[PDB]
């Protein structure tokens, strides 16, 4: 609600680094809520929480990608606040994403079926918050990529932040 | 003109520090000379102090 | 084109200019730091010993009150 | 060991004797003891990093030291107090120093009076922002240095004076200072180089004149075209003079844009150049 | 005279490389000399704080007694530019080694004249009560 | 003539008198005489280059000199002993110096206390390799120098503290020190040049940072290729930040190979550059 | 606190006592008391900047001091008086200093005698305009410095001597001084640098010598092609020597015009160069 002081840490394991979700403790939040990380008066970002035993009560852990996008330090003091989405105007229905090989060590020229991507994307990143210009990682066939949200549309209004649901189409 | 203008002022900026060096180094020269006229003028009286302190030695010791 | 090769020139000379003059300050410096060095040698000297003579003066005054 | 203990004892002993306590003699011997006490206290206050307490303590020790007759070591104590408050969090850093100068001054020690005088104006400017008094100090101090014939130091101070005098809109009073510090810098060929910036500054300062002065100052300047140092002085000035006389805030702000490539501009120059750049527009968009 | 200007101005940059090289070595002496001067002064203060004490005692004892052309061209200039790294290692340190000392020298001159006075007074008060 | 003889007699006279020999006043003239004796011995020992004997002898004369009640001249002797043991054969070099500072400190002479304080951390580092204690000294000493508004020495110490802080993994605590020593360096147009290296070090020192802390520190840095000095500072840094953000442990290793051409890399830089070179590799497997 | 009042008290007490006021013993404390008085007055005079009243005041206090038995501090007072008159509107500054040196000199203090001696010769030139005597002092003073094995100051003074000697037609005596100051300069590799200018000056100076007094002193010089510092000394000289041995006031006036591109011509050189220019033209139409 009002807000509470927290400490940014490192992502527990890789299993949570491929979910693009701010890992937290169970004694604090629950898997399914949304919050808004507040670092600077001009820096606002929204993440999706996911509890984990490794997390320490009173701190939030992020993954390298997110830690590079929202710019968060492992140790600094941030102000997190519960954010409730408006599923009547924020629900994503059409979102475009920029894809590019995350690592330069695994770059080929073979074709990749998109249909299989948009299907596995919503099957893993379902019920989560995404913002325009957000960075994350996508594991497709044991292959890492660097996604980048370009445009988001609610179910034909344009929104900066939305909530990916089930019947969410991706391009 | 590339490397030229590059190396051009590269020294014009080193021409400033010396302007400060030559001055800060000359200001000391005069201050030290001032101490040379006092420090010595001091011991000059010390020659009197020694003799004076001795004359007091033959009066209370 | 001379208009381009001539431009480079004027820039190099004007560069050489500011140079030599600055270097002049470096020389005079070493010349100044030196003169000062020999002058401090006499300063410390006269001071150092000045402390030796007084050191003997105070040692006597102390033994002149006991 | 305990500062509070010493401060208290010091207090109990710092007081002109009376009654059977005074008897026949009494004064210096006691007040001095208290001085040493407070000094010993201010010391531990300084190791403890309380500074404030250390400074106020030195103020006490110093004042008392004056109550004994020994002005010298006293004044130096005030200096210690000044260094304390200075590196401390409260003020008083200005008072301790004034209390030091009053002493070095009426004592006859002007050389040092000016040594701390410039430190004073240096604090009264960077902190108190009191520029009027700071300048009054940089000036009187330069007068003392000039008295000792210590030209160089006197010039350092004058440069400060004029430099901050131009910031306080006092442009004319600045050009004059640059003139004086200029005619007293050519007697020594060890300042040849230096003689430039002076003319550049004096020509940049404008008391809202309607032409020359500057065009006359650049003229008074003796340059040798095949020169190298001088390239960083008048050559630019001429172009600026033309850009001023002729309302054109495009030929001035451009020439300074180019000059800022072969000779980086410092905060001062920029401040004044912009002021001139404003006079031009304020004559133009008018 | 293209080649006559791209070489003469370059011939100077070459006679310039050593210049800053010659001034750098000459500057090094200022480094080792201003370092030696700083040391020889640490003892001066020592002898200045030594006299300060003795005098205080002496004075008190008297009272108790009274009663590839441009490729190289650049390399030559780069060396001249890199020298600034050494030119920086000088002006800075010593430049500050100047303040610390001067502010100390004044404190040395004062006490130097201070003890001098107390010696004249002590002598005067001593003469009247001599043998 | 013989040191053994002097050392012995010095022992005979170093004892509170009694009976007729003491009379009414035994005085400290005797303990002092003994001091002069041991000093006279330590002297010939220092001549013979026995050092060990010289140092221990000075320790004797010093201790006795304390029994005389003249802390100052004593502490100086402790220093003599320190200079002996230091450039000698045995140890004690650290002890004497500690026994010297306790005196300069309690006395109130922090100016000289810091002078030997840095010498101390310098020995405790170049010898004992007790970095954790050395930093503590370099720091406290810098605090003293900062108090004496002797910015100079203060920075000479802070540089040590930070420099050896990065070696102890303290990267963040290092950059902060560079930030402070930088802020209190811009106020003086006499540090404009060096101010570069600070930003280079701080930008290099990475406490396992992920954001653009360095890209932000490099942005804070006012560079303008025309202010050429900067070339030996951030120009490389940006290239390093690019090879880092691109997890390319080849471009970074190539950049360190090229920069080592325009500006040689000292021990410090090398070690740290390799640490960053590993952060990249360890990120490539992420 | 009134100066006039003090001056009167001082006079009232500065008098050898006798009869009833004497008693038994005279009283050097009296003459000295008066000294302190006058000093106190001279101080406030310098305060209000009346200098003419301060200087003459110090003189009094100084004179009286001699009547005491303290030549040292007295002479220092004479210095205070000289410093006053110097920075004052009247003269006397020359008399005070002569009265100061007679003391430092007879006292066995030549270091200081010469320190004020150079100041003297500097006044008799920059003020009284009497070089004929100034040189005499610059010399005797350089002799004193040469006695204290203080090569430095000795050479500074010699440089003054020759420097103004050339300006007083004394070209030969000038080269001689340059030869001595040049021989006693190579010994120390600390002057190797500036050692060029000496040879250039000497070779330029001509006692109307109708030969190669310089062409003989130009080859004596140890120049080196690679040595670039040297290219700023004899390289030009040779070219000037040919332009004189062929009465060509065009090759000389052109070579000086070209040399003014690689090495700026100071006022000195300029003056002498034109003097040679005249010896040439003059030998053409003469």
């Amino acid at each position: 609600m009002a807000g509470r002081s927290m400490q940014a840490a490192r992502c527990p394991t890789d299993e949570l680094s491929l979910s693009n979700c701010a890992v937290v403790s169970e004694k604090d939040y629950q898997s399914g809520q949304h919050v808004i990380v507040r670092t600077s008066p001009n820096h606002k970002y929204i993440f999706t929480l996911r509890t984990h035993p490794s997390v320490v009560p009173g701190s939030v852990a992020f993954s390298l990608p997110q830690r590079k996008w929202a710019g968060l330090s492992i140790g600094q003091e941030i102000e997190v606040a519960l954010y409730s989405f408006d599923k009547a105007k924020q629900c994503i229905g059409t979102m475009t994403i920029e894809i590019d090989f995350l690592q330069k060590k695994n770059i080929d020229s073979n074709p990749y079926d998109t249909d299989k991507m948009a299907a596995e994307f919503i099957q893993q990143f379902n019920n989560q918050a995404f913002s325009v210009g957000q960075q994350l990682v996508f594991s497709f066939n044991d292959k890492l990529f660097g996604l980048l949200v370009k445009d988001i549309e609610a179910m034909r209004q344009k929104i900066e932040v939305g909530l990916v649901v089930g019947n969410s189409q991706v391009a | 003109n590339r490397r030229l203008q590059q190396t051009q002022a590269q020294v014009d900026e080193v021409v400033d520090i010396m302007r400060v060096n030559v001055d800060k180094v000359l200001e000391r020269d005069q201050k030290l000379s001032e101490l040379d006229d006092r420090a010595d003028a001091l011991q000059a009286g010390a020659s009197q102090f020694e003799t004076s302190a001795a004359k007091l030695k033959r009066k209370y010791w | 084109a001379l208009s381009e090769i001539e431009t480079r020139h004027s820039e190099i000379i004007k560069l050489e200019n500011s140079i030599r003059e600055l270097h002049d300050m470096f020389m005079d410096m070493a010349m100044l730091v030196e003169s000062q060095g020999e002058m401090i040698d006499r300063i410390e000297y006269n001071v150092e010993h000045a402390v030796d003579y007084v050191e003997r003066a105070v040692s006597d005054t102390k033994k002149a009150v006991k | 060991a305990e500062a509070m203990a010493l401060l208290a004892e010091a207090e109990r002993k710092v007081k002109n004797s009376q009654s059977f306590f005074s008897g026949l003699f009494g004064g210096s011997s006691k007040i001095e003891e208290a001085c040493e006490i407070y000094a010993r206290a201010a010391n531990m206050f300084k190791m403890a990093k309380n500074w404030s307490a250390a400074g106020n303590a030195f103020c006490q020790a110093a004042q008392l030291h004056l109550q004994l007759q020994s002005k010298h070591d006293a004044a130096t104590c005030f200096v210690d107090a000044g260094n304390a408050f200075k590196k401390a969090d409260p003020q008083e850093a200005i008072n301790c120093l004034m209390r030091a100068i009053e002493i070095y001054t009426d004592m006859g020690r002007f050389t040092i009076a000016a040594k701390h005088h410039i430190s004073i104006a240096e604090i009264y400017e960077t902190e108190l922002v009191d520029v009027e008094k700071a300048i009054a100090h940089y000036e009187q101090s330069a007068d003392y240095y000039k008295g000792e014939e210590s030209n160089s130091s006197a010039n350092k101070c004058l440069l400060k004076v004029a430099g901050y005098a131009a910031q306080l809109e006092q442009y004319q009073k600045a050009i004059d200072i640059y003139e004086q510090v200029g005619t007293s810098a050519m007697d020594s060929p060890l300042l040849k180089y230096s003689a430039k910036d002076y003319f550049f500054k004096a020509a940049l300062c404008h008391f809202c004149i309607d032409m020359l002065n500057a065009k006359l100052a650049v003229q008074k300047y003796e340059e040798l075209f095949p020169a190298f140092s001088d390239s960083r002085e008048c050559k630019l000035m001429k172009k600026l003079l033309e850009a001023h006389e002729e309302q054109n805030v495009d030929s001035y702000t451009e020439s300074v844009k180019e000059y800022d490539s072969i000779s980086r501009l410092d905060q001062w120059l920029t401040t004044m150049l912009l002021r001139i750049k404003k006079t031009i527009q304020g004559d133009e968009e008018d | 005279r293209a080649d006559q200007l791209a070489d003469e101005s370059l011939e100077s940059t070459r006679r310039m490389l050593q210049l800053v090289e010659e001034s750098k070595d000459a500057g090094i002496r200022t480094l080792v000399m201003l370092d030696e001067q700083g040391e020889q002064l640490d003892r001066v203060e020592e002898g200045m704080n030594h006299i300060n004490q003795d005098m205080k005692e002496a004075e008190k004892n008297l009272k108790d007694l009274g009663k590839a052309r441009e490729n190289e061209m650049d390399e030559n200039l780069e060396q001249v530019s890199g020298i600034i790294g050494n030119l920086r290692h000088m002006a800075l340190d010593m430049g500050n080694e100047i303040d610390t000392q001067n502010r100390q020298i004044d404190r040395i001159m004062e006490k130097a004249d201070s003890n001098k006075t107390r010696i004249d007074e002590a002598n005067q008060r001593a003469t009247k009560m001599l043998g």
